[PDB]
């Protein structure tokens, strides 16, 4: 992060330098090749760069690649000043939503946690105020 | 009191959505190159791991906030090449391809007013956002193009094309006004809409306190960082503030006291900073959730909740982006010049008592008519606009009149 | 919190018994005080973190209560609140320290375009639909609802007359069928 790709070998060694070196806004990325295409996002990096395995592609030569964002599939509706699109069928759908409501209750004793059976610790801690009651 | 005219109004709302990501190194901030400081701080527990975890959680939470308010639809739409929306003029909101920036004139005006160093020092780093402005602009443009050519249908399933005047007629028949009002005063409505959308730039360009909400978080973060940095020049009840001089004019058996005191002071300062950051992030996330709800409800469909999506009867809304924030333009319908009238709960014909189907009875002074509840247009009472129920003996305040019959031609 | 007990906090040892043995009572109080301060501030941090988490948990619980009250015990017209699409019904289910909502919704399907017209101009009068819109197959004209395709013949019951064919834009020509034709017999 925030290290310009010349000082990187001034820090098991292949990842230090060589192979393919890419310079991005986040920093210097080593070990991935920068393709010229665009795909759906994956493990993010920053500044609209997601790196994905996606190397099923002259042997496949599985490797990690880096690419820019793709904001969904392109679409365009045919709009005129007289045109209506009326559905003719339908489809009942079911979706799920999860919501937490609570977590586990707990309680910790102030005196026992700090001082064990040693009454000396107890009467030394008694110097302080109501910190074991709040 | 029945209104006789109307007035299209446009209001603006500004909602913050995110705060700049940041991170600080626990060891570097407290101890510099001094390794003795490092292994003295090693006496304490995991106080240099909880803080980094909290900051990372805050950063990823801020990353998630933007995706909730701008990624409602995963299908970017394009406006038609020819703009013929029945006289309406969406030039101040749609993106302008002429300028190298892909923003709109209002977005360009907004980005030029947020304007108010700190490159790197003492382990202070600023992470870049995952989504750049060039893509938030694309999301906003897609959302804006979705409602213009498809209405609210694209927010529930496949996009359905619709003529804009017909969509506006749909929207009027959601608050009480019938369809013919728009099909009559199309020109007046279009002119009022154009004037209202034009006045927004003048309103924004003259008020410096309009964008006050977005500047508050930036100023608070800047002040917090400045205080954190300035806290490094305090002796904290020691002999000096720089570790180098402490290491020189003392003995290792004795110098540890100053190191320990400085470590304690800097650690508690960092604790205070982290707690303040968490508290601020809570409110920021609450505001982001509210903005997401507003985008989901006001934009992708008409909302009947009173005083939620603007002031007055809600008609439509438009989203716009801004640095770490969103701006909603609410287009609403409000009544106008009113008239005085007299009324009657029911009309008593021979025996039967008649109640209106929709609308109420208004009397000019000599005759009687039935009209809508939000626009004045008198009609003659017939057997289609009223229904009979009961007798003229239990209702209070009934009057006398004649109900016209529509089948008189059959007498011929 | 548990692992924090194994830190000397800048003292000679981390076990109180060892402090109490190889020292003097006039001198052993320093280590005890240092350990007390360290453990106290660690517990302070833990309590503050717990409070901050509990605030968010309460907020989520309130949202879940609102969702249960609105989506379950009645249909909701708020867009994208109770599921994606037109909301129909919902079912609750329990889960360890949480709730699960099953939203049953209605979405449209296969589509065919049509050509429309704001109004139909009969003799003099101009007719507007009561509910639904005018859809033209290409030769005839019909009126249909806005969410399902079922053409019907234009009559005097599906339309209402208001005005003249002079102010509206794009009005077209057609025949409005009359329902009292058999009366002629
Ligand atoms: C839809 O709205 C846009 C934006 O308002 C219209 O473009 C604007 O049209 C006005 C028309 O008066 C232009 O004003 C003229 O500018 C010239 C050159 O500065 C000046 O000599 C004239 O006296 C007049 O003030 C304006 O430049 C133009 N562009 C803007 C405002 O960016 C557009 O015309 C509207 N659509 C239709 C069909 O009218
Ligand atoms: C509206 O018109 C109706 C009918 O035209 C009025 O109903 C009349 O009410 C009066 C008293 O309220 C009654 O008239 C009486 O009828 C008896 C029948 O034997 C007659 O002996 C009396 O001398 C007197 O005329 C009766 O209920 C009714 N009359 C008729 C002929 O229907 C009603 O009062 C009118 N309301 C208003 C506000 O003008
Ligand atoms: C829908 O039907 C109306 C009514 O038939 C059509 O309106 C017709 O418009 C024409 C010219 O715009 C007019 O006809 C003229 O009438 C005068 C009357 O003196 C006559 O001298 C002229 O030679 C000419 O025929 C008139 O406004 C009207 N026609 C009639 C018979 O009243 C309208 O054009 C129809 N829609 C479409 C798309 O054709
Ligand atoms: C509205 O208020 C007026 C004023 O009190 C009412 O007029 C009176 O109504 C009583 C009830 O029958 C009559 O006895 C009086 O003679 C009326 N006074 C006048 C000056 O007309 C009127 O009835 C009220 N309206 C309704 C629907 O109750
Ligand atoms: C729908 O759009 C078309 C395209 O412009 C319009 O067709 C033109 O309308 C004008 C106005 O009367 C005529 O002068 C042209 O001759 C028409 N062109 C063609 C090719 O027919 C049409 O009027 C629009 N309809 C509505 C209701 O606005
Ligand atoms: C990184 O180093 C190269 C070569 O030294 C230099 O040209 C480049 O400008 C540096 N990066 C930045 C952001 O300056
Ligand atoms: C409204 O009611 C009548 C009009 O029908 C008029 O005589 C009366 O003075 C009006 N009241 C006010 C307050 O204008
Ligand atoms: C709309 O339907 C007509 C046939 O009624 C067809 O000719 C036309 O291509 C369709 N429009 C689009 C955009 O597919």
């Amino acid at each position: 992060q925030d290290v310009n790709c010349t000082e990187v070998p001034v820090a098991w060694r292949v990842y230090s330098t060589g192979s393919n070196v890419f310079q991005t806004r986040a920093g210097c990325l080593i070990g991935a090749e920068h393709v010229n295409n665009s795909y759906e996002c994956d493990i993010p990096i920053g500044a609209g760069i997601c790196a994905s395995y996606q190397t099923q592609t002259s042997v496949a030569s599985q490797s990690i690649i880096a690419y820019t964002m793709s904001l969904g599939a392109e679409n365009s509706v045919a709009y005129s000043n007289n045109s209506i699109a009326i559905p003719t069928n339908f489809t009942i759908s079911v979706t799920t939503e999860i919501l937490p409501v609570s977590m586990t209750k707990t309680s910790v004793d102030c005196t026992m946690y700090i001082c064990g059976d040693s009454t000396e610790c107890s009467n030394l801690l008694l110097q302080y105020g109501s910190f074991c009651t709040q | 009191a029945i209104p006789t005219n109307f007035t299209i109004s446009v209001t603006t709302e500004i909602l913050p959505v995110s705060m700049t990501k940041t991170s600080v190194d626990c060891t570097m901030y407290i101890c510099g190159d001094s390794t003795e400081c490092s292994n003295l701080l090693l006496q304490y527990g995991s106080f240099c791991t909880q803080l980094n975890r909290a900051l990372t959680g805050i950063a990823v939470e801020q990353d998630k906030n933007t995706q909730e308010v701008f990624a409602q639809v995963k299908q970017i739409y394009k406006t038609p090449p020819i703009k013929d929306f029945g006289g309406f003029n969406f030039s101040q909101i749609l993106p302008d391809p002429s300028k190298p920036s892909k923003r709109s004139p209002i977005e360009d005006l907004l980005f030029n007013k947020v304007t108010l160093c700190a490159q790197k020092f003492n382990g202070l780093t600023v992470l870049p956002p995952l989504l750049t402005d060039e893509m938030i602009a694309q999301y906003t443009s897609a959302l804006l193009a979705g409602t213009i050519t498809s209405g609210w249908t694209f927010g529930a399933g496949p996009a359905l094309q619709i003529p804009f005047p017909m969509q506006m007629a749909y929207r009027f028949n959601g608050i009480g006004v019938t369809q013919n009002v728009l099909y009559e005063n199309q020109k007046l409505i279009a002119n009022q809409f154009n004037s209202a959308i034009g006045k927004i730039q003048d309103s924004l360009s003259s008020t410096p306190s309009a964008l006050g909400k977005l500047q508050d978080v930036v100023n608070q973060n800047a002040q917090a960082l400045n205080t954190l940095v300035k806290q490094l020049s305090s002796n904290f009840g020691a002999i000096s503030s720089v570790l180098n001089d402490i290491l020189s004019r003392l003995d290792p058996p004795e110098a540890e006291v100053q190191i320990d005191r400085l470590i304690t002071g800097r650690l508690q300062s960092l604790q205070t900073y982290v707690t303040q950051q968490l508290i601020r992030a809570a409110e920021i996330r609450a505001s982001a959730n509210l903005a997401a709800t507003k985008m989901s409800e006001c934009v992708l469909g008409q909302s009947k909740r009173v005083d939620f999506c603007g002031k007055g009867y809600h008609l439509m809304s438009f989203p716009q982006s801004a640095p770490h924030g969103v701006v909603f333009l609410h287009v609403t319908y409000v009544p106008a010049q009113e008239k005085n009238f007299t009324t009657a709960p029911a009309i008593c014909h021979d025996g039967k008592a008649h109640f209106p189907r929709e609308g109420v009875f208004v009397s000019n002074g000599t005759h009687w008519f039935v009209t809508q509840r939000n626009f004045y247009e008198p009609q003659i009472i017939t057997t289609d606009n009223t229904f009979v129920s009961g007798n003229c003996d239990v209702v209070i305040g009934i009057v006398n009149n004649t109900v016209y019959d529509p089948l008189q031609p059959e007498l011929d």
